């Protein structure tokens, strides 16, 4: 359960 | 006639977990006092997707209208905070604030190198905000800019697109010219006109334990 | 100057930014040092893909080896600690802990529902897990499993199944039986023997910000 994401 | 209430809270920093319990702890103040809406002074530099995604929702759910407003001067709804703004019944940017740069990443590197996204979740971002644009009228074409070509946008820009509603400097002028306009999304089923006529305006401090994660943050 | 060091250090809770951090932190005093190895006591239940990743570099380029060590009895290098540890030169396990269970998530729900990634970047967790395996010379058949069966190992089966090199009660039983091993990645372009006879074991104190942050996100 790797948590995937952000954003710039 | 009646007296209106309208809350004004301040989200700041990176959405994450706390940034949705703010959401929450305000929407659910401003809900239970009837409120007229609610008001979130909004300076983001980005976050966490599914934060993101938990506050829009939290914003569809919401029994009174929220207005993000991109305040003060120099604040940004950038990345994850485009979303949150999209996905609101109203959205307001102060003079000098920005709004847009949403192409995902998987995130930064030790060099200021930059992870890159799969094309799958860059495709998946591209489908949910046309669609939030969409569903609130806003400019779906603009709005994918904001990812594909890391679009950022002023104020007068924004507005000019069709991306938000209105450009105000305070509370004050935010409340006057927004007096009248319908919200961009519904609030349970309807699309409500806002009445700022006769309006208390209330604001709510940041709790204890929003204010210690802040501070540790600004080290 | 003429003394054989070795480094242990402990690591607990989400990896995040702030692990990245403890991580490098860590590892830079024992190179600066030159110690003969820094052994990381691991209990990591999940984590961020893009702090994973920076680990996972930060090892990597790492002047000294780095022993990833599944410690204390009960704890879980699940999730990114898999990653992590599957990018290290070495891992190890104490009795009665877990490896495994990677599937990748775009997070959590209001509910606390999993919100799934697409299938495709699935498929991309999935090419990055086989190449830390192989570039480690590690099953990455049972590698690629921990994400598409949610696969998790006791100790014995990860030793049987190819995935770590030892199984450890201990640090002073660490030392011995990883003493005399090639590290699976090199060190500065070379696979190096573990030399931990006559070796000096120095604890790396989690500092005031590592425990109160720790706690913080625990909660
Ligand atoms: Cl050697």
């Amino acid at each position: 359960n790797v948590i995937v994401l952000m954003l710039p | 006639l009646a007296k209106n209430i309208v809350y004004v809270a301040q989200i700041k920093g990176q959405i994450t977990s706390y940034t949705y319990d703010q959401f929450d702890r305000y929407i659910t103040i401003a809900e239970q006092d009837n409120a007229e809406a609610i008001i979130i002074e909004l300076d983001t530099p980005g976050g966490r997707a599914d934060a993101m995604m938990n506050i829009v929702q939290r914003i569809q759910q919401s029994k009174i209208p929220v207005i993000i407003y991109v305040y003060p001067p120099g604040a940004s709804a950038a990345s994850a905070g485009t979303y949150i703004a999209l996905g609101s019944h109203l959205i307001a940017m102060a003079p000098g604030t920005s709004i847009g740069a949403c192409r995902p990443i998987l995130g930064y590197s030790q060099n200021g190198s930059i992870i890159e996204a799969p094309p799958a979740i860059t495709n998946y971002f591209i489908a949910y905000i046309k669609s939030l644009a969409q569903e609130s009228g806003r400019n779906a074409t603009i709005a994918e800019e904001f990812i594909t070509k890391d679009l950022s946008l002023t104020p007068e820009e924004a507005l000019k697109y069709g991306v938000i509603e209105v450009v105000a400097r305070d509370i004050n002028e935010l409340l006057k010219k927004s007096n009248g306009m319908k919200t961009k999304i519904p609030v349970n089923g309807r699309y409500v006109t806002l009445n700022f006529t006769n309006v208390e305006v209330r604001y709510l401090a940041p709790s204890f334990k929003d204010k210690l994660i802040s501070y540790i943050t600004d080290l």
